DNA sequence: CCGGCAATCGATGTATATATCTGACACGTGCCTGGAGACTAGGGAGTAATCCCCTTGGCGGTTAAAACGCGGGGGACAGCGCGTACGTGCGTTTAAGCGGTGCTAGAGCTGTCTACGACCAATTGAGCGGCCTCGGCACCGGGATTCTGATGGGCGG
DNA sequence: CCGCCCATCAGAATCCCGGTGCCGAGGCCGCTCAATTGGTCGTAGACAGCTCTAGCACCGCTTAAACGCACGTACGCGCTGTCCCCCGCGTTTTAACCGCCAAGGGGATTACTCCCTAGTCTCCAGGCACGTGTCAGATATATACATCGATTGCCGG
């Protein structure tokens, strides 16, 4: 099923307790579109790369490999997930 | 818009082609201020022999491109 | 009435949430949006709970990382609220296009 | 002594790591004494971390270490910081830091 | 399948280390992670160092100057002088 | 006075492919020199890994056309992946 | 030859004897160095091309640094493939910010 | 005559965006070089060759470490870099911790 | 040494870089990023060559060098 | 006689102490696959000798760049006023989360057999090193064109 | 009547054009070593089939979080004034660059040997899968303490 509009999913109060943990006291009104745009553009990327590395595998399922090693090859490595 | 062609001899011409045109067209042309028969005439551009059955726009060809003549690709 | 001044809950927050270690988002808007952005590249695809584990804790590293460097970038013009101005500096001082 | 790390006086193990070295592509021979140089320096970076790990654990009134122990020892350290300088681990955190301009008067 | 991992040495080690504490099951995926990262980073070095000089074996010089290549300061330090000693045990006996 | 083997006819012959009228220097030279053989590690790295993640002990023309895909941004892997593509036919075609 | 059969310039034979060579996997088969061959010379080729506009656009006949950087630096998917690299002898862009103007 | 401030500074802009020679003293860069070598193995030898690669890196590092700067000095309303904004461009590259 | 890196240098660099005006504390912190640079830098290109037991550091090692930094660099025998 | 400064006081939020039960961690058991032991064959690497190439050091000149100083204009910084946008709190609405149920597509394992890649030997041409020659580009001198800033003027509050 | 905005001049600065020459790029030639060809052999991988697990879909109920609105205050932004510190230009000093010469350290090649590593076969024990008990920690409840913002008293203007 085609599902739209999942990008306003990622509330306003989600975006402000992220900017918590970040350290951020007062936010301006307009930056939670923008946050949505960067996380989108950043979600693209990796998901290109680890469908990539599944449909070379000839598997109809993505799995948490696939992911770690996108990850890793956006030079963003990370622990916990096997490997 | 204003093409300019080199021959083996060095010789430039500016050819008033437009972006539609084929590329017969252009040897039409070609052939009508020169002389030089359609046949024997081999038109290159961005390293790739161009075929009659195709226009400027087809090849993506701008304005002010360069077009080189005999050499072949393949 | 009882009532905290402005700027005050704001610190509270921040102590709150830079001590513990959960997840900031809501799971099924999450998997959706993935989803979602997943049909375009291929359809009929099926995801690991692993695979959007993992995604969401990338993606909530990723935006943590960057808010901190836009509060830098706002603390060094002189004030203490954040714009869109700061994020689009250290994206492109970092190197993001 | 029977297996190699016991010669090597390790708890890592000399026999696994050779193996690896042998079948990972990386040269057509490995010599004798590469598997112990590399299992001696693994062991030596795991001790270290445990360690700190083990003493952000026991700050915390806990007997189990959790990957907020790792990445509080993890993150105050320099040479650990530089080393795993662009790795996030699940489930760390961040650490504690408010800058002073924000802080009330 | 059998499946290969560190737990039971990472365990050692901290037992080693610390004779009470324990670990949790992500802490030691966590720590599985680091080791083999770092084992594919050291021999990743190594085996460029032998193909620039034109040799076909791997032998401890290349590991020693891949760590002195890829650890900081104080860590190469140590690492060298525990990798030397452990040589050294392994070829007296 | 050892051989030392490099792109440099490849190279000019390609250039004289595209600019039939145009030269080329000496530091030129050496840029695309460098600028192959790093292409070369990268697409020969990123296939080896892929045929270890697999479990695999040969790299095929497979490997290569992920590796492309995974390296090189947009319309740059499409226009690669069919070059290489029509290569690989036209040299099984013959024999 | 093999660059023959396969209609290329860039050499197949040596191209697979680096790869048999390298360190890369066990085997290597027999239609990779025809598709890594493909790959380079198309590659090869779209620089070459940008690089020869930029010299005829100075009014030169020969290339040299600043004609690949410029032919580079201009073009979006070439300069995120290059986005960490240095050519020698190559320069900068010609930019201004708008603020230093004068008004 | 004389030409009001920002005129030289301006055409001085112009003129070395379009030249590629190197931009320091040959001399003194491999002095420098010599001694910061003989801070770790003395008796060291070096190829002329090694010494323009180091130099061109180090054009080429401090060159956009300067566009940065820029960056950074035009985004708190000012004209003029001073050494606040280099620190904010090395701070947020991560460079500096 | 580090005095041999004059003033001017510095300001044509910067006018390479697109700066019109730069304040007087700035050649000091040019210097110190620049010998910062310069030590890392020469300190792994004199480990490849200490490596390969020789007394004369060439331009391939420097090259590998800047490669494990994260700067590859064209031109030079890559 | 009020203001700013300083010392109280209630409300709220957070940390601490005490059972309580549970689900994950630590330990014990069987077995099979990978590591250790013994031996043989061969080539990769260490070692010594030679040669010449390049790196280092020194001297002389000349000249452009660096250093120093000065006068001044424009930019950085500080204070002040205003107004609106963002924080805090409250009442209402919504969907996330949990707990089940069922079902099916696919991931994972196993046996087989076959086409594909490695290996070997002989042959031969493509590519590399060396030499030559001329034309693209660096260099120098002169005129053309373009900003730039001072000067005169005009105009409106 | 005078300060502010606008049109117009000479003077440095950059570029283009024409002649000169000169060194590097492009072409030619000989040889040797790596790529091609033809055949053999072993096994990596493709393919078919079976099993059972986990991912997807649906339904019901609780409740915490999200959402919409109001109010007020504190921060962002714009304006004004000052003051100083960087920029542009002229004079003097210095050291960088070029050219030339000389000497020797060390990088690169070659010949030879030998010892370290791979490959083979046998045997056995350590590590992995599985099962089980119990205790570190999450949960719930009550309580004590710290902080924040309003209230009020006091020295002083």
């Amino acid at each position: 099923k085609v599902l739209r509009d999942n990008i306003q999913g990622i509330t306003k109060p989600a975006i402000r307790r992220l900017a918590r943990r970040g350290g951020v006291k007062r936010i301006s009104g307009l930056i939670y579109e923008e946050t949505r745009g960067v996380l989108k553009v950043f979600l693209e990327n990796v998901i290109r790369d680890a469908v990539t590395y599944t449909e070379h595998a000839k598997r109809k399922t993505v799995t948490a490999m696939d992911v770690v090693y996108a990850l890793k090859r956006q030079g963003r490595t990370l622990y916990g997930f096997g490997g | 818009m204003q093409i300019f062609v080199k021959t083996l001899t060095g010789k430039t011409i500016t050819l008033e082609v437009e972006p539609s045109d084929t590329i017969e067209n252009v040897k039409a042309k070609i052939q009508d201020k020169e002389g030089i028969p359609p046949d024997q005439q081999r038109l290159i551009f961005a390293g790739k022999q161009l075929e009659d059955g195709r226009t400027l726009s087809d090849y993506n060809i701008q304005k002010e491109s360069t077009l080189h003549l005999v050499l072949r690709l393949r | 009435p009882h009532r905290y001044r402005p700027g005050t809950v704001a610190l509270r927050e921040i102590r709150r949430y830079q001590k513990s270690t959960e997840l900031l988002i809501r799971k099924l808007p999450f998997q959706r949006l993935v989803r979602e952005i997943a049909q375009d590249f291929k359809t009929d695809l099926r995801f690991q709970s692993s695979a959007v584990m993992a995604l969401q804790e990338a993606s909530e590293a990723y935006l943590v990382a960057l808010f901190e460097d836009t509060n830098l970038a706002a603390i060094h013009a002189k004030r203490v609220t954040i714009m869109p101005k700061d994020i689009q500096l250290a994206r492109r001082i970092r190197g993001e296009r | 002594a029977k297996t190699r790390s016991s010669r090597a006086g390790l708890q890592f193990p000399v026999g696994r790591v050779h193996r690896l070295l042998r079948k990972g592509n990386y040269a057509e021979r490995v010599g004798a004494g590469a598997p112990v140089y590399l299992a001696a320096v693994l062991e030596y970076l795991t001790a270290e971390i445990l360690e700190l790990a083990g003493n952000a654990a026991r700050d915390n009134k806990k007997t189990r270490i959790i990957p907020r122990h790792l990445q509080l020892a993890v993150r105050n350290d320099e040479e650990l910081n530089k080393l795993l300088g662009r790795v996030t681990i699940a489930q760390g955190g961040v650490l504690p830091n408010i800058q002073s301009v924000l802080l009330p008067k | 399948t059998r499946k290969e991992s560190y737990a039971i040495y990472v365990y050692k080690v901290l037992k080693q280390v610390h004779p009470d504490t324990g670990i949790s099951s992500k802490a030691m995926s966590i720590m599985n992670s680091f080791v083999n990262d770092v084992f594919e980073r050291i021999a990743g070095e190594a085996s460029r160092l032998a193909h620039y000089n034109k040799r076909s074996t791997i032998t401890s010089r290349e590991i020693q100057t891949a760590v002195r290549l890829l650890l900081p300061g104080e860590l190469a330090k140590h690492a060298v002088s525990e990798g030397t000693k452990a040589v050294t045990c392994y070829t007296s006996a």
